[PDB]
């Protein structure tokens, strides 16, 4: 009787734990109030209230899988990817592509500071003049020099 | 061959907590249940019976039997509740396996609040452990956070293209 | 924006009103527009920026308590059982 | 394809303290049953 | 202030009762680097209006 | 009988473990679909699948 009662208690505890793990409805109904303006309000109202709200706004949800045996050897992987290292490759890809297709002139001053970037004499011939020869009127208009542009 | 190696190595360690679990060949609980059921004797007691203090002893035995019956009924009810809970959890697992409803939602994740995103992020990458059942379960493990340095040799290839066309 | 005999109109108070095009959209396949404006060029990433700014605040915010611990309760309430036992023991009839 | 990986990689580890549990005392109970005839008495 | 700080953020633990209580834990102090990509967006705005 | 049954169970477990370790055919038939375009598609479609 003592062992059966203990087993029943264990089973009840197991059922409660399983129910807590499975059911997420309570969480779904919770935090409905939270929206963008409350987030701004966090800064506006006391920080401590916000901290308490955050504490219960992202609840401690464990992770578990039933196994026949109590075997578990664990590791952790903190990670980010380096998005900055190849953004400055794609930005310097676009600029190193469009300055080879259409060869746009840059105006640089002392201590190498780049200023605004103008059309060449080549690209106006390469993209605007074919817009003039088959899309617009042909055979009368002359192309502008680069500095005059 | 290194760019997609770069992506397969960042990609397969995205789940931040991995654990390896194994099952031994010692199903003591099942055997114990079988044992207790097997024990549940009566014929010998009946034979002995057929063949003040005696009345009190008989009454005590009857009370004990009643208590045992009550315990058995409670255990059966507990077992039924446990089975129902297990079935519900098992069904919930199938729903859990399918994760992260739409592609658009990922863009939407930026728009919606972070707490909601975190909640969706829990079941969006469910806890899928990596495990192999063993017969002989001695383990000795390791972990290697890794990326390959694809920047240092791209900045070589693009300083190869310029020094090969010139 | 009219899809049937397509045009760009403007409305106010339930009345028509003059408008003009200066950065007109790439009207394409079905029921969708694309805009060459500078803001739509950085619309997604500035939504990403607020999506990281409040991510920045929810991650500093939830680890402010400096000492966290996890506690659990086992199913071995020995003390309660012991109290029940001792009470049950508290024999006298046999001595009498 | 890396920037939304970058954000989802930041997203799934925002909760600072993580822990995992497994079933315990599968057989612990069984010890009492094992420790706890009629034919010999007959 | 310290005295008020003790009860102003009371010791609220994080715990889940278990039936089967084997635990294996971790901790991750974390921030995201919002500076490195704000200084990208503001060097995007100047390079998108020019 | 109890010990022999346990031994038989252990042997069966050992055989299953050995079979899982050895056999790679399932893996070979698996992942046939994967190719260069799917790899590009990974970036194109959602990251999680």
């Amino acid at each position: 009787i003592q062992d059966l009662r203990t087993l029943n208690q264990t089973w009840e505890n197991r059922v409660r734990e399983l129910r807590d793990l499975l059911t997420r409805y309570a969480s779904r109904r919770e935090d409905s109030m939270s929206l963008g303006a409350r987030d701004a309000e966090l800064y506006h109202l006391p920080v401590l209230e916000a901290v308490r709200k955050a504490r219960d706004a992202a609840p401690f949800r464990p992770l578990a899988v039933e196994d026949n045996r109590l075997v578990a050897n664990s590791f952790f992987s903190q990670f980010v990817p380096g998005t900055e290292s190849l953004e400055r490759f794609l930005t310097q890809l676009w600029e190193n592509e469009y300055f080879r297709t259409f060869r746009l002139r840059r105006l640089v001053t002392h201590q190498g500071a780049e200023e605004a970037i103008v059309y060449s004499n080549y690209t106006v011939e390469r993209v605007t003049l074919p817009y003039l020869c088959h899309i617009l009127a042909l055979g009368t208009l002359d192309p502008v020099p680069e500095a005059y542009l | 061959g290194l760019c997609r190696h770069q992506k397969i190595c960042q990609l397969l360690n995205t789940f931040p907590v991995k654990v390896v679990t194994a099952s031994r060949h010692e199903l003591n609980c099942k055997k114990l249940v079988e044992m207790m059921e097997q024990h549940d004797a009566k014929k010998s007691i009946m034979k002995f019976l057929l063949n003040q203090v005696i009345k009190c002893l008989e009454e005590q035995i009857q009370s004990q039997v009643d208590e045992i019956q009550d315990l058995r009924t409670l255990n059966q009810t507990w077992e039924n509740r446990v089975r129902e809970l297990r079935d519900l959890l098992t069904r919930y697992a199938s729903r859990r396996e399918d994760s992260m409803s739409l592609g658009a939602r990922d863009a939407e994740l930026y728009h919606l609040p972070v707490l909601e995103a975190v909640r969706k992020a829990r079941d969006a990458a469910p806890f899928r452990p990596l495990a192999v059942e063993d017969n002989r379960l001695v383990a000795n493990s390791f972990f290697s956070q890794f990326v390959p340095g694809t920047e240092s040799l791209e900045r070589f290839l693009t300083q190869l293209w310029e020094n090969e066309y010139f | 924006k009219k899809v049937r005999s397509e045009r760009l109109e403007a409305q106010l108070r339930g009345k028509h009103i003059r408008l003009y095009v200066a950065a007109e959209p790439l009207a394409y396949e079905r029921d969708k527009l694309l805009f060459t404006t500078p803001v739509a060029h950085l619309h997604e990433e500035i939504l990403r920026y607020d999506g990281l700014c409040r991510h920045q605040k929810i991650c500093q915010l939830l680890n402010t308590f400096p000492v966290k611990v996890v506690t659990a309760s086992r199913h071995e309430l020995n003390c309660k059982k012991l109290v029940e036992m001792m009470e049950q023991h508290d024999a006298k009839k046999s001595i009498m």
